């Protein structure tokens, strides 16, 4: 049950990333 | 010209002297044997 | 302490020999603010 | 009833929502072997 | 491992609580008029 | 740019030496002999070096009482 | 467990480059915080007060979005003038320099202490 | 805005903001009270910390 | 009774207004001899 | 009054002085008190 | 929009909603402390305040209701043992319903105030706007604040219309709620009088109601009105808050050193009782005063309480316990149940030894036993091929007195050093450790707990406090410095004064 | 017109060295503290409450001097000169450990007048007072650690002493006696330290590789005039490098000054709170888990349990000679030791 | 009570998850332009 909860957290935070860096608000010039 | 005691002139010689007497005490103590 | 003598005694002679040498600027200064 | 003039619309943009999640999450990767000690 | 047993508790609610105010608060700024 | 003279005028001017050879020499010499006299132990309180100890009793003379704690530095120093 | 059998083997903390490495990141965080206050306290008043601050600069903007003048006024006058950047770039080179050397320092300290050349 | 009766009870309770005295008013008399709580508050430190000692005052559970 | 460390709470107490007392004495005087000049 | 002194051999002459004075005190960790011996 | 850590701002020129948020946090409050009441009320066990009070229990909210004179249960038993008591309505139960209740009706307020919030009341009569009159508010309240501070002191505490406050022998053996007088010498600022607590809110109390009637006639000189900021709420939240981390620090202070209000039957004894050994030396005298006596040393020993063994025990210190070991202290080392008398160690020749005792910053320490004058006679050895001290090569032997094992003696060597190792903590107990599968590690009570949650929230609200009285003093420039500052005012000699363009 | 408002202009008059209001405390207090220290470092012994040489004048070195904390037996007295320990006498005063009292309260108002000094310039110059509230984090960091922490343990002599060395041995006590390192509020402190000087070298390095060539020199710092109107640096492709290389960048030049603020500030104030808990010994010691499975277990083995009996070590070890009224003697016999070490 | 150690963590994610969802997409739309 800790293994799977340390994982799952980490696994969340890998998810973030791909999120954070493909689905930013893209910088836009105004 | 310029005033000669301000409040800078205070400032720099509450360090200044401090400093100066304690680097004459200090190599001093460079030459006390045990 | 004979030594608190010794000791002050070169503080003592260094604050009169700046004194003596801007004594010219010090009451000077002090009379031109008022 | 009169509306309240006081109201104001509330915000959290896309990076907050990111930023934050990120706390959140490194909190718990951090603080969660002393919760189960 | 004799874990703590509110340990799975405590963690997933501290995750699950603010991030759900945060995502609740990011869709409702998305469907506001742009 | 706050109306006091510069100080590279300052340092660079022969009157500032004229004075500061002597005050600073007379400083440093001050703070020497408040060593070489030993009135830096007396007044600080600080033990020469054959004094942290007496010649046959090797412990720290350690305060161990908060309100008498000044006559106990006492008796350890009568104790040299 | 590293650094505690480092200390014991190498007397870490008393070597000259691990205490320039801990300058460096004390002064990098101290200067992180000093540089961040001082934009921060000078940016130019774009938004109201149920706006954030953060949506009176727009990115790409050509003009400055902070008084640097300002901020040098201010914090010349925290210390003395001449102790305060007045000039952008000699500011930032010292905010990379500063961090960057003690971390080079604290590096160059693991890797001779990694030849039995120890602290104090 | 709405008037209840209570609201009209306490009415001149908050009719005021913004009403102040002329110049520094009891500022100097404040300032008087203020150091006597200073010195207050440093008498009941002291005390506690076993730096002010006084005759009858054991300052523990032993002679409460 | 007034006992040893309520003399010695006196000597601080006092010592300290001599403090307060001359720093301010002094600055009280600097500040008029040394005025701030605006245009009337 | 001032400038008379040139401001370069006034920072090296200072700046041989703390040489001497740092120096001095590096004799001192291998002499005397402190020295271990 | 408005940003996430900024949406309750919406209040700051709503006094009706201001008042309904208040309410609610109010509300909050109070059906937190009828909760925690009725939580412990479900776990506490009230069959032994001897061995398991409430502060081995893990009992947080209990104590303050039993300080102010609430000590039984409607179920008939009170905290200092009795049974049969009736306590009336005000029994621990009928505290939690109240504030039950109370946080019903608080909420009910609250809705009605946030529905209702345009009330003519918060208008100012002249200009329509929102107004809150603060220096007379503050006023009022304060001559409110005072006839309640001074009521609490010289009725309730006084037992004149009330039931008084918890007071205890200095050994904290017999503890009770009693009416007390107040002092009105200077014993009365010592932190140990109960009597000073009483004149303290008689004092205070009277000085509140007088500086009230001031602040509710006579209104602020202008020049502290404007230096102050006296129109902006947010000034108030910034002296409010600096007053409040200021408590807080007196209150975590006063709980970890002990007072009068805060007494070691309701919290636990302090680390600093430990440190004195001042439990010791009280169980030393006594037994000595019996041996005086003529009373054998088994009689002498039998005559301590095992209460006072009890306090002198490192389990019960405030000082070992961990962050995240949490729960009450029964699991750590277990439920109390007897105190099994005073461990005596003997060398083969003999002489009486003492085991060192463990300072409560170690987590572990060793097993090293003196004689009377501290010269070490035995020890149980880490490495073994040059042990000089061993229980085996010195014949140590040890005897209970008093406790279960009075007048027993064992001398089998892995039995005396498992009593050695007990005896580090101070005197032995026998534990419970199966009932609530206790682990065998220390924990703090309810008085470390405290005092830790409250030093760290002052600690929090001096940023609070910092932060809120920055907003007050630069709300002027709260979203930026203004876009044609002068740099004249910024740059060096152009201005005699920094920032006063009347100097040139 | 009035003794205050002609003392105001005064005080606020544009110096060399900036006064004010907040001066009046701030210069006697820090000059004390610092005078103090100097003092302390260069002619009071540690003797009398320590069994320590801490002075150039005995032979220490910058390194090994400290004004070192009073003895255990002095509890937590404030140690005034005039108080009944010292009795007004300034030698004692010195060997009784004085000086550590006098530099850390002198040194506590200092602070408080150092932020009054940044809350006074802030709002003569007309800027928000962000540089005082980020000081608040150096303010907690010193409360904690030198008031909170000796008030929760037995006396000041636990408290750290002011040196070089002696803070050295602060560090290894904490960790020997608290496993300091294992605890998550000292862990978030490392995180916004390491991650603030991370991103004082990230920006000033971004700064000064996107600038624009503002000027013909290879010496690229002529080219900035304080009063220019532009950007000194290319937000856009600062933006576009950190993007394609971390993948995340900076858009928002006032989001990144921020949190340059936030992230060492915050990390200094969660560090103080592990050691508010440490006052109270309240650690971060142990993972019960850990310890259940080790004690059955002895093939069981984690970097967490080499660490503990590390920390053993260094209790048994230093505890004699670091705690002195505790009068420790350890027979040799009983000292943790793996073999032949 | 003997009860299932994971009945806490269930009861509360059950509870949880979904009432998270209905506030989620309730409060964004309030929020859309009226
Ligand atoms: C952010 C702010 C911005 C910056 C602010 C900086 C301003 C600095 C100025 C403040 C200085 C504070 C000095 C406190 C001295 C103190 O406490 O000294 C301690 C004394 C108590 O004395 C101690 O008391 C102990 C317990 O004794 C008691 O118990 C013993 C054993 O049974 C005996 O019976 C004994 O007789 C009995 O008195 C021991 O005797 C100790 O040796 C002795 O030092 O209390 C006292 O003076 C007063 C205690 C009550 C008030 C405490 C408020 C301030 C401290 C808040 C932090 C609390 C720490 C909690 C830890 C977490
Ligand atoms: C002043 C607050 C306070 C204090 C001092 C106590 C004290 C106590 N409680 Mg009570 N309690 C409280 C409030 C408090 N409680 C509240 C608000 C609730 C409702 C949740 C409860 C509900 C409660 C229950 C159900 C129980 C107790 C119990 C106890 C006892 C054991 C405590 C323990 O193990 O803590 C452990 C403490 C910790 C593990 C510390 C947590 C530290 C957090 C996680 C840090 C978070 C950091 C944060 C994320 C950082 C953000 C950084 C970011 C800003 C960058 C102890 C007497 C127990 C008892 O014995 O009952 C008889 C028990 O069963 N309490
Ligand atoms: C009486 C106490 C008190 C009150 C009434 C306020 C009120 C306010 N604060 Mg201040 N503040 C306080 C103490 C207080 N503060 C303390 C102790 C700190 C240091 C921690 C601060 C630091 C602070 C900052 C840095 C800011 C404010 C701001 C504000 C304004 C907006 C608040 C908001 O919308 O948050 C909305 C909050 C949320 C939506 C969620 C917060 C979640 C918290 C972090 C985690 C869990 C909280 C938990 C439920 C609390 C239990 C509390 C109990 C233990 C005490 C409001 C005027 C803001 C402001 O000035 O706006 C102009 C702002 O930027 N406050
Ligand atoms: C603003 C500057 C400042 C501040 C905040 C401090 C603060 C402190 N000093 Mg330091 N000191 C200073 C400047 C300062 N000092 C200077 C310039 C010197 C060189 C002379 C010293 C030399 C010094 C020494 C040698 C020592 C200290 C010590 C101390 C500590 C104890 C002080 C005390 O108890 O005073 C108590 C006195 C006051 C608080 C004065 C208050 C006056 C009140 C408000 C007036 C009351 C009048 C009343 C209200 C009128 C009512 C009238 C009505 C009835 C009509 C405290 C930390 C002691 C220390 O650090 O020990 C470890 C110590 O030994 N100081
Ligand atoms: C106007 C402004 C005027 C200036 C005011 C300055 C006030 C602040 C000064 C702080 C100086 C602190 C360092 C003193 C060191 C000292 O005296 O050592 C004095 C010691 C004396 O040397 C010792 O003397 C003993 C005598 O019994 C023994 O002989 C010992 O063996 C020997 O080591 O010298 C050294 O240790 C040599 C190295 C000194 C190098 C110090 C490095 C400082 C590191 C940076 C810390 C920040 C300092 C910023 C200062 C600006
Ligand atoms: C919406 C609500 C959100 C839901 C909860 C979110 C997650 C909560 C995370 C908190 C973790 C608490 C410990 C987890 C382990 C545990 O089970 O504890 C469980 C403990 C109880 O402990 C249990 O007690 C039992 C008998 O009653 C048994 O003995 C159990 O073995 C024992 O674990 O619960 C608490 O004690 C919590 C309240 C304690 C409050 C202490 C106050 C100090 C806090 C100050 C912190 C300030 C930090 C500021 C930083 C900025
Ligand atoms: C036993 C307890 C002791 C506790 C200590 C209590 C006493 C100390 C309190 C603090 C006093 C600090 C004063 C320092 C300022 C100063 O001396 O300026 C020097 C001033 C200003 O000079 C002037 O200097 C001015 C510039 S400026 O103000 O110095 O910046 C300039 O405008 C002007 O023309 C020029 O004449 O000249 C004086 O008259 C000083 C009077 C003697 C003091
Ligand atoms: C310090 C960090 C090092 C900075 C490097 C020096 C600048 C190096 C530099 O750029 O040189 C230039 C600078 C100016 O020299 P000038 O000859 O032009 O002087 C002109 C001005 O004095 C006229 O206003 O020299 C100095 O400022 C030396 C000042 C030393 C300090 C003396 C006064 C100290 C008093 C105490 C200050 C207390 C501050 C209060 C805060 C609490
Ligand atoms: C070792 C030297 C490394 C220096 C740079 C650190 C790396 C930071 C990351 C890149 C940061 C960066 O991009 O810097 C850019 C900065 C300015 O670039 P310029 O193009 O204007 O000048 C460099 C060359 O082009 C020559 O003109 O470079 C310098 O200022 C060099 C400094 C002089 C070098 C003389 C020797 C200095 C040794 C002592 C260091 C003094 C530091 C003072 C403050 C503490
Ligand atoms: C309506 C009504 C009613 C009822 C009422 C009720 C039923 C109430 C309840 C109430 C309640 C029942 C409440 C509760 C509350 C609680 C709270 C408010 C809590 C909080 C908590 C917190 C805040 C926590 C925090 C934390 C954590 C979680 C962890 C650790 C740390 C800390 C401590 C921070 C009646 C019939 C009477 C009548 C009138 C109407
Ligand atoms: C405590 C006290 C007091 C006060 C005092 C004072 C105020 C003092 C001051 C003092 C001082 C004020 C001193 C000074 C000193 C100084 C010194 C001793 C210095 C040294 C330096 C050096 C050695 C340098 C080094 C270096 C560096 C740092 C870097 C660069 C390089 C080099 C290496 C050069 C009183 C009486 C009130 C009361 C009683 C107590
Ligand atoms: C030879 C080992 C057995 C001899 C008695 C051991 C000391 S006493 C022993 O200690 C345990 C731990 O505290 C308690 O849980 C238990 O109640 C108690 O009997
Ligand atoms: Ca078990
Ligand atoms: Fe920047
Ligand atoms: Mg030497």
């Amino acid at each position: 049950m800790e293994t799977i909860t340390y994982v799952f957290i980490f696994a969340c935070i890998i998810a973030l990333f791909f999120f954070a860096i493909f689905f930013r608000e893209p910088p836009r010039i105004t | 010209s310029y005033p000669i005691f301000t409040v800078r002139w205070v400032a720099v010689h509450t360090l200044a002297v401090p400093t100066i007497f304690f680097l004459g005490a200090i190599a001093a103590m460079q030459f006390i044997q045990r | 302490d004979w030594r608190v003598l010794v000791v002050l005694l070169p503080v003592l002679l260094a604050a009169g020999w700046a004194v003596r040498n801007i004594l010219p600027y010090a009451v000077k200064q002090v009379q031109k603010l008022l | 009833m009169e509306p309240n003039p006081n109201r104001q619309p509330v915000e959290l943009n896309r990076t907050s929502l990111y930023l934050g999640l990120l706390l959140i999450l490194v909190l718990a990767l951090l603080f969660s072997s002393y919760f189960f000690n | 491992m004799e874990v703590n047993q509110l340990g799975l508790i405590a963690t997933a609610l501290f995750v699950l609580v603010p991030s759900v105010f945060l995502i609740i608060l990011y869709v409702q700024t998305e469907s506001q008029q742009k | 740019t706050t109306g006091e003279r510069p100080f590279s005028d300052i340092i660079t001017s022969v009157r500032y030496w004229v004075i500061h050879s002597i005050t600073i020499p007379a400083l440093f010499i001050a703070g020497w002999l408040f060593v070489s006299t030993g009135l830096a132990y007396d007044v600080f309180g600080t033990p020469r070096p054959d004094s942290y100890y007496a010649q046959e009793q090797r412990s720290i003379p350690l305060v161990t009482d908060r309100f008498e704690a000044k006559q106990q530095v006492e008796t350890f120093l009568e104790q040299l | 467990n590293f650094m505690l059998v480092f200390q014991a083997e190498h007397n870490i903390l008393m070597h000259p480059f691990h205490q320039l490495g801990v300058a460096g990141v004390f002064g990098g965080a101290l200067f992180s915080a000093m540089h961040g206050s001082l934009v921060t306290s000078s940016l130019i008043r774009e938004t109201t007060e149920t706006e954030s601050a953060n949506y009176g600069y727009k990115f790409g903007q050509e003009e400055e979005t902070y008084n640097i003048v300002a901020a040098h006024g201010y914090f010349g006058r925290l210390i003395f003038q001449y102790a305060s950047f007045n000039n952008s770039r000699a500011l930032h080179f010292f905010l990379a320099a500063w961090p960057v050397i003690g971390i080079w320092f604290t590096a160059l300290g693991i890797s001779t202490m990694a030849f039995n050349l120890n602290g104090f | 805005a709405r008037r209840t009766w209570l609201g009209d009870i306490l009415r001149p309770l908050n009719s005021e903001y913004g009403k102040v005295a002329p110049g520094w008013g009891t500022t100097p008399l404040m300032a008087v009270f203020m150091g006597l709580f200073l010195v207050f508050l440093l008498i009941i430190l002291e005390i506690y910390n076993s730096t002010l000692i006084l005759d009858g005052v054991n300052v523990s559970w032993k002679a409460l | 009774t007034i006992t040893p460390s309520l003399k010695g709470f006196f000597i601080g107490l006092l010592s300290g207004a001599v403090v307060l007392g001359l720093t301010f004495a002094v600055l009280i005087a600097i500040s008029q001899i040394d005025k701030v000049q605006r245009s009337l | 009054e001032g400038g008379r002194i040139p401001l370069w051999i006034v920072a090296t002459v200072a700046g041989m002085g703390v040489i001497v004075i740092v120096g001095l005190f590096f004799y001192g960790a291998y002499a005397g008190l402190g020295s271990s011996l | 929009g408005l940003p996430w850590y900024r949406v309750h701002t919406v209040l700051i020129n709503d006094p009706g909603r201001l008042i309904a948020a208040h309410l609610m946090h109010t509300a909050l409050v109070a059906g937190w402390a009828g909760s925690m009441a009725l939580y412990e009320l479900a776990t506490f066990d009230p069959s032994d305040p001897v061995l398991n009070p409430m502060w081995r229990q893990g009992m947080f909210v209990l104590p303050f209701m039993a300080r102010l004179g609430v000590t039984g249960s409607w179920s008939g038993w009170s905290i200092t043992g009795e049974t049969g008591i009736d306590p009336g309505f005000w029994s621990f139960e009928g505290v939690a319903l109240a504030h039950i209740v109370l946080s019903g009706l608080l909420f009910l307020a609250a809705c009605w105030h946030w529905v209702y919030w345009d009330l003519e009341l918060f208008r100012d009569p002249r200009t329509g706007e929102p107004a809150l009159d603060l220096p007379k508010m503050f006023g009022i309240h304060l001559f409110l604040a005072g006839l309640l501070c001074f009521g609490f002191g010289a009725f309730h505490l006084t037992g004149l219309f009330g039931p008084g406050m918890w007071v205890s022998d200095p050994y904290g053996l017999t503890g009770s709620v009693q009416p007390v007088a107040p002092e009105w010498g200077p014993d009365g600022f010592n932190p140990y009088n109960p009597g000073g607590v009483v004149a303290h809110h008689i004092a205070a109390g009277i000085v509140g109601i007088i500086a009230g009637l001031f602040h509710i006639l006579v209104r602020p000189p202008q020049r502290l009105y404007k230096a102050l900021r006296m129109g902006n709420i947010e000034t108030v939240l910034s002296s409010s808050i600096a007053a409040v981390f200021f408590a807080a620090f007196v209150v975590a202070g006063t709980m970890w050193y002990g007072s009068a209000t805060t007494p070691i039957e309701l919290f636990g004894p302090t680390r600093y009782q430990w440190d004195s050994s001042y439990f010791q030396q009280e169980i030393n005298r006594r037994v000595q005063a019996s041996l005086a006596s003529g009373a054998t040393l088994e009689e002498a020993w039998s005559a301590i309480p095992e209460k006072l063994a009890f306090y002198d025990y490192i389990g019960n210190n405030p000082a070992k316990g961990g962050l995240f070991r949490t729960g009450p202290m029964n699991k750590g080392d277990g439920i109390a149940q007897a105190w099994k008398g005073h461990a005596v160690f003997r060398n083969k020749e003999g002489e009486e030894l003492f085991v060192r005792r463990m300072p409560a910053f170690f987590e572990s320490f060793p097993v090293i036993l003196t004689d009377k004058n501290g010269v070490v006679k035995a020890d149980i050895p880490f490495r073994r091929a040059e042990s000089k001290y061993s229980f085996e090569q010195q014949g140590v032997t040890v005897s209970f007195y008093g406790g279960e094992l009075n007048g027993q003696t064992f001398t089998d060597p892995p039995t005396v050093k498992s009593y050695a190792r007990k005896a580090i903590f101070g005197e032995i107990f026998e534990f419970d450790t199966e009932t609530l599968n206790s682990d065998g590690i220390f924990r703090t009570s309810p008085r470390g707990w405290f005092t830790f949650a409250h030093a760290v929230f002052a600690l929090l609200f001096f940023f609070g406090h910092i932060w809120h009285g920055a907003r007050t003093l630069f709300r002027d420039v709260f979203s930026g410095i203004d876009p044609e500052l002068s740099p004249e005012q910024v740059e060096w000699g152009f201005y005699q004064k920094v920032g006063d363009v009347t100097t040139r | 017109r009035g003794w205050f408002d002609i003392l105001d202009d005064w005080l606020k008059r544009d110096r060399f060295v900036f006064v004010g209001w907040s001066g009046i405390l701030l210069f006697p207090c820090a000059y004390l503290a610092l005078g103090g220290w100097l003092t302390g470092t260069t002619f009071v012994t540690s003797w009398y409450t320590h069994g320590l040489a801490s002075s150039y004048l005995e032979g220490c070195n910058f390194l090994t001097v400290a004004v070192s904390t009073p003895a255990n037996s002095m509890g937590h007295s404030l140690l005034l000169l005039w108080g009944p320990e010292a009795q007004g006498d300034f030698t004692r005063w010195c060997q009784l450990g004085g000086l550590w009292t006098f530099i850390a309260l002198h040194g506590a108002f200092g602070l408080i007048g150092f932020m009054l000094r940044q809350f006074e310039i802030a709002r003569l110059v007309g800027v928000r007072p962000y540089n005082a509230i980020a000081f608040s984090a150096p303010i907690a960091v010193f409360v904690s650690v030198f008031l909170i922490y000796p008030l929760g343990q037995s006396s000041w002599f636990f408290a750290p002493s002011f040196g070089v060395a002696a803070i050295f041995r602060f560090l290894l006590f904490f960790q020997g006696f608290h496993n300091w390192t294992l605890n998550p509020f000292h862990m978030m402190g490392v995180a916004g330290v390491l991650g603030g000087a991370l991103l004082c070298a990230i920006h000033g390095a971004t700064v000064e590789n996107t600038l624009f060539q503002d000027g013909e020199g290879a010496s690229t710092f002529r080219a900035f005039n304080p009063t220019q109107a532009e950007e000194t640096y290319s937000m856009v492709t600062a933006n576009r490098f950190w993007s394609q290389i971390f993948g995340i960048a900076f858009s928002n030049k006032r989001w990144l000054h921020f949190f340059m603020l936030f992230v060492p500030v915050t990390g200094l104030w969660m560090s103080a709170i592990g050691v508010v808990g440490l006052a109270l010994n309240l650690r971060s010691y142990d993972f019960i888990s850990q310890e259940i499975r080790a004690a059955e277990d002895p093939e069981f083995e984690t970097f967490y349990t080499k660490n503990l009996l590390l920390n053993e070590g260094i209790r048994a070890w230093m505890a004699p000679q670091d705690q002195p009224h505790e009068n420790f003697v350890f027979p040799e016999e009983v000292l943790p030791r793996g073999n032949a070490l």
